[PDB]
């Protein structure tokens, strides 16, 4: 199970590298400055 | 301590009484271009205190059979102040906003408001032609409004062919009469370029579409204005030339 | 020019440019010259 | 994160002050409720993968891009069959790569050719790759076909279909397939804004094709463009796309005859 | 002579196939309900519109066209390669290859390019032929050898101007032919039978233009001639045939004058006046003459 | 190594083979406004590279007889570029200036200039009445030339009833044809008030008069051509407001 | 260095004595004049890449070079087809390589071999490779075929082309495309100097091919040699020519007739 | 990536071997004896 060898000096001509399981949820979920909590009104 | 909050840029203050949170884009705050990611290499300009400030666009009246209306923000200041003078002599641009929409009622009137910004808001021609003469697009007025603004014909599918329902993925925020009357976004300085022309290409725009008409008994108050401040924070100016008007 | 042939054989070009005038008169002959550099956007400048 | 998430075990409250199901939408804000912060769950180890949702994993799709066709007739002939490289003609591939606003990637074209009443007979073609600002070949025995300082693929009818890597190549730091602005400076009119929304950061040449040989060959030839995205990269998503195209480069609807977004019920008050 | 419009807006033949050599039928306009140019929808001509299944031009497009039967393959409308559709003054378009051009001159780029801008561009130079393509270009030269490339078809060179979007500036690598004495203010003329266009002849006459035309012929008897198209929509702009041996004038026409359209004057001085308004301009005129020895 | 001098500010530069030295007015350098001798609130903005750099203004034939010329400096760069639009939007202006006088001309001409600055150069009216609704005033155009320029009529009395002789006490250079082609001043900020109005209020102005008159042999060039060069150093803006012209 | 070049940031300078914008041009040398020691500029850091603008990837394309005709009749048949080894027969790969005066590289010359109508059939070649003062075949059945001692390939149309690798095997130390003399001494005439530039360090043999078969083949080939340069070193660079070539071994162009090298122009003082 | 693999026993039908980012451009540009400064007068 070998698919990280490329066969030519460029780069771009591989294949899918190592998958990155980055998930940032907060930046279209919570674009807020006060940070709410998660057992408060959220307006006082 | 949270629904009051003083916004000060510059030599301006905007305060409040009834607020919900404030809104910033995409978790990133508008900035100076750095030098990993700048591309020109003249040195650019920064007034920092004639062009950061807000600025106060007109009011427009609020009826019941209203559709909504949009803006072209890098657009609308071309021409309004050291803003637009400082954008009209130079090619390059860069800055990020600061929004503020003003929209006050009594506690007997019901309604809510959408207001949101669309990077590469682009206008779509309105017609069922395939011929590539008679194909209908929009005006210059209708894609650039000006100071002015415009209108929508078809708010439900944002004049784009997308739909209203799915535009809560972009940086929103709601106007509800009986929760709050203003709504605030910070939005930093979007594009796929470092520095942009701030004539012939909008980052994005604002739009103003209610969701929930406008309803009250008779007795009560009829004009309902919409007004709408922008503050352009962190503003950059290359290539100083002969100042150009479109 | 041969950087404008260079400059053919390829299809996109960057960095700094340099243009470099001589004046071949006599040596009684004096005067200043102006040479300005525009960047884009309208037409030929046409005053100075 | 290889698993999507676990739940913790809850209880009942009673107890005044903790409000949970009240968050507020007119924040702009998504509401942060969790199951353990309501009616009573258990525990749960959940192994299910996120493997698959993922960008690269979802654009990793080849899907129809260009069909091309070449005649190549013996007295209305043309002998080449150019096609300008864009991703606009075929609504599936569109519609999957315009819910971003930027995105950036690499590609892996390949070229199925067949015949008009479809057969493999060995004709060897040369497919060509016309970068923006080259000239394009005009004719079968034209001056541009040596390929000299240009990229070409010799292949045949009976070969498998051809496959070349392309790396990014637009003069931005990403493409965008949305441009609000006009590509030149002047006045521009109010009857037909024609050059509304081009982007001169999208016109990646033009692929040209013939058939390599002297006389001519009598053959109807119809190309097919699949390309596969890898190494993608996108920004701000938009919207999906809610109304049938109409053109290539404008997003134009019908402003009659309008599609809802869901089909209509019987009433409100059913479910059915 | 069919067209005397840069787009033939007013084209009145009978062709009813797409092309004469490797063609396909043209569709009735009456059994074209599905598209919105149809007879249910136009009566009483507008552009021309009855029983019939020809090659017309109602919607204001570069060339005129037809309906063609959709084959499940896209393509619904051809454009239809009229052989007698030319405008006096237009030589055809030709093929371009490269840096061996077929009009050897000055060239010019602008946004705002129309077949007038570039015409007025050669002749301000003394340039005999002008020419353009792609929409932004105009390529001026003096040299009779411009077929150097080949001879491409009409329709092949429709893609609209970037000033105007009703006249075709040739196309991509296919340059379109003009001679300049189109659209000038006043020449000697000493051809048997030729055009005299208005000043701004494909786009709109400026304001203030006035001018003399000229016509010698070394012994002709008589003259005769001629009005193909004729639209003012003002009565201030007026034109005017005068003879220069005593100097008189013989007919005066103006916008709320129908001018004959043809007759005969015993003279061979005939000079032409053009005296124009800055209130209302709308179009020229295509004044066709014939001199009998 | 002293007859050769390359200035450079911003994106201009100026090449010399025929030069003095370089005159620093006053002995002191045009800085920024420092905290202790400011009274404005606001922020001031500084664009240091669309407003600082060489500015040119139109040539003048050097003829026979030949009185002189003369510029109100912060009125020349009221209306070219981005100085000028920068200027028109704000209230309150504070620059030095860089200048340089071109004039060439051949080792058979032969002639000598005066090139230099007066603060507070007040136009005098020319008359012999004391009567005060008939009493002589120059125009805007002759207060305030604008880029094009005014023309001396008594330029022995420098147009103000003081002597051209007694000039010398300014910051000053002279133009000898068999010696040099330019001269070059730096100016710093010289005014009694921190910030001023850079539209109604002219700090000083250049005057070039020929001392010795233009002379040569039949065969020779005829035009000798004055061409200025001016470059606002270290310039600061406030008070920004709506953009007005004169 | 695998980036171009960094900018440092610069300001205003107000002093007499330092000139750096009257750099002469009568010595002979380049003006060295900088951004930095002029308008103020900025820090930008650059990293565009120059490896692309080397000589070995600026060497490294195929172009056409030589083209063979086989006819191979019956009744007016030579069988053979020999082809003189010069680079001077087409313009595209003999422009690319006439802007030096020295070079010294290797070889990857290829053939693509093609039917007059176009069409792949089994037939057989043998390419032969004849060195500077060995025998020519003269004949398709000439005792020279054997290729004892001698380098030869044997394949067929319907096989891929064939490719070799060749050596530098020029006797002097490089190779020249400009030869300011004479190759034998001896009285030169005034009339017509026909061996003025010939150079013999530049005759690599002869190449042939023929069609291996017993009886004959009623068919007309049609070879291309496609030669990619690698290993390549230049010196002496000399200037590109502007004139349209005439002939193969000697750049002779037209006395009457000039083209200029820049178009002509509306006036000098006019930009477009 | 490996591209630097010979598959016979001469050298010369290899491919491109590591690339030399050697760059003088002086030798063409201030072929000069006396060397002439950035900030100075080229001739006195
Ligand atoms: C040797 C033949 C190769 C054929 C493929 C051509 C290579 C260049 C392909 C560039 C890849 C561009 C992918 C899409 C680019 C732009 O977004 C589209 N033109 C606009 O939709
Ligand atoms: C087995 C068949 C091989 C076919 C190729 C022949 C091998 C010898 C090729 C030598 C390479 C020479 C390249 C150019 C040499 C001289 O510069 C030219 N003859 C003059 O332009
Ligand atoms: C075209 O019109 C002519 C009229 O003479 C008629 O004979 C012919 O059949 C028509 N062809 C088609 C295809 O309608
Ligand atoms: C259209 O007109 C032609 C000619 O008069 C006639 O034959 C045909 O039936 C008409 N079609 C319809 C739908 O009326
Ligand atoms: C004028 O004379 C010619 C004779 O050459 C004749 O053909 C023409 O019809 C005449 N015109 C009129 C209006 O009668």
């Amino acid at each position: 199970n070998f698919t990280n060898i490329n066969y030519y000096k460029d780069s771009y001509a591989a294949s899918a590298t190592r998958q990155d399981f980055t998930q940032d949820p907060k930046k279209f979920t919570q674009p807020v400055l006060d940070s709410i909590r998660e057992l408060s009104a959220p307006l006082n | 301590s949270d629904r009051v909050a003083q916004l000060t840029v510059g030599n301006s203050s905007i305060t409040t009484q009834e607020a919900a949170n404030i809104v910033l884009a995409y978790g990133e705050w508008p900035e100076y271009c750095p030098d990993t990611d700048a591309t020109a290499v003249d040195k650019p300009t920064r007034p920092d205190v004639s062009v950061n400030r807000f600025y106060t666009l007109d009011s427009k009246m609020w009826q019941e059979n209203s559709t909504g209306w949009y803006w072209k923000f890098p657009d609308v200041l071309n021409k309004t102040g050291v803003f637009g003078q400082n954008a009209q002599f130079h090619y390059l641009y860069r800055s990020g906003f600061c929004l503020h929409v003003q929209c006050n009622a009594s506690k007997f009137h019901q309604g809510a408001l959408l207001v949101a910004v669309i990077p590469e808001f682009v206008i779509a021609g309105r017609g069922s032609n395939t011929k590539p003469n008679e194909a209908p697009h929009p005006g210059f007025t209708t894609t650039f409004p000006g100071t002015t603004g415009a209108t929508f014909h078809d708010p439900y599918v944002l004049d784009s062919g997308v739909p209203l329902s799915q535009a809560l993925i972009y940086p929103h925020q709601w106007i509800n009469l009986r929760t709050n009357n203003c709504a605030t976004v910070i939005v930093p300085y979007i594009n796929a370029v470092p520095f942009d022309s701030a004539i012939n290409h909008s980052n994005f725009g604002l739009i103003v579409i209610p969701v929930s008409p406008l309803k009250y008994s008779s007795g009560a108050t009829t004009a309902i204005p919409i007004t709408i401040t922008i503050a352009p924070l962190n503003s950059e100016f290359g290539g100083l030339r002969q100042a150009v008007s479109q | 020019t041969l950087v404008g042939q260079i400059c053919r054989y390829y299809t996109q070009w960057s960095g700094s440019l340099k243009v470099t005038f001589m004046f071949t008169g006599s040596f009684m002959a004096t005067g200043k010259m102006l040479v300005a550099y525009s960047p884009p956007g309208s037409a030929q400048p046409a005053n100075r | 994160a290889e698993s999507a998430a676990n739940t913790t075990p809850s209880s009942h409250r009673l107890e005044t002050g903790r409000v949970p199901a009240l968050q507020a939408a007119e924040t702009g804000a998504t509401s942060n409720a969790t199951d353990e912060n309501m009616i009573e769950t258990r525990c749960v180890v959940n192994r299910n993968g996120v493997l698959e949702t993922t960008i690269n994993h979802f654009f990793s799709r080849s899907g129809l891009v260009g069909v091309v066709n070449l005649t190549d007739g013996g007295t209305d002939t043309t002998g080449y069959a150019t096609w300008d490289i864009d991703i606009m003609g075929f609504v599936q591939l569109r519609r999957k790569c315009e819910m971003f606003t930027y995105m950036r990637f690499n590609a892996e074209f390949t070229f199925v050719t067949t015949t008009k009443n479809g057969e493999a007979r060995p004709y060897m073609l040369q497919y060509m790759y016309v970068p923006p600002g080259a000239p394009k070949p005009t004719g079968r025995d034209a001056f541009q076909w040596q390929t000299a300082t240009n990229p070409s693929v010799f292949v045949k009818l009976t070969d498998p279909p051809a496959q070349v890597s392309v790396p990014f190549m637009s003069p931005a730091s990403a493409y965008q397939w949305f441009y609000d602005g006009y590509p030149t400076f002047g006045q521009h009119p109010e009857t037909s804004n024609t050059t509304y929304g081009l982007c001169p950061n999208n016109m990646m040449g033009t692929f040209a094709v013939r058939v390599v040989s002297r006389e001519a060959s009598q053959l109807k030839l119809q190309t097919r463009v699949y390309m596969k995205l890898k190494h993608v990269r996108a920004w701000v998503p938009r919207p999906i796309r809610s109304q049938p195209y109409l053109l290539k480069n404008f997003p134009n609807y019908d402003s009659s005859k309008i599609t809802n977004s869901a089909r209509d019920r019987s009433s409100i008050k059913q479910a059915n | 002579p069919e067209c005397f419009t840069a787009n033939g807006a007013d084209y009145r033949g009978t062709q009813n196939w797409t092309a004469l050599q490797g063609g396909k039928p043209c569709l009735f306009w009456n059994e074209t309900f599905q598209h919105p140019y149809n007879t249910l929808k136009y009566p009483n001509g507008e552009g021309g519109l009855g029983e019939h299944n020809y090659c017309r031009n109602p919607d204001g497009d570069v060339s005129p066209w037809c309906y063609v039967a959709e084959h499940e393959d896209g393509v619904y409308w051809k454009y239809c390669e009229i052989p007698a559709c030319q405008m006096p003054g237009n030589l055809g378009c030709y093929k371009d290859h490269g840096n061996p051009p077929p009009l050897t001159g000055t060239s010019k780029t602008s946004n705002k390019l129309t077949i007038q801008t570039c015409i007025s561009f050669c002749r301000s130079q003394r340039f005999k032929f002008a020419g353009m393509e792609s929409g932004y270009a105009c390529f001026c030269g003096n040299n009779p050898d411009y077929w150097k490339y080949g001879e491409a078809a009409s329709t092949e060179c429709n893609s609209v101007c970037f000033g105007d979007h009703t006249q075709p500036c040739g196309g991509d690598g296919r340059i379109i032919l003009f001679d300049t004495l189109v659209g000038a203010c006043g020449g000697n003329y000493s051809a048997m039978s030729s055009v005299v266009y208005s000043p701004d002849f494909p786009d709109t006459y400026a304001t203030g233009r006035v001018c003399y035309w000229t016509i010698r012929v070394p012994g002709a008897s008589h003259i005769h001639f001629s009005f193909p198209l004729f639209d003012i929509r003002d009565s201030a702009d007026m034109v005017e045939l005068l003879d220069g041996y005593t100097h008189r004038v013989l007919a005066r026409f103006h916008g709320r004058s129908r001018p004959p359209l043809s007759f005969n004057v015993s003279l061979d001085f005939v000079i032409l006046y053009f005296f124009s308004d800055r209130i209302n301009q709308a179009q020229g005129f295509a004044v066709l003459y014939q001199a009998v020895k």
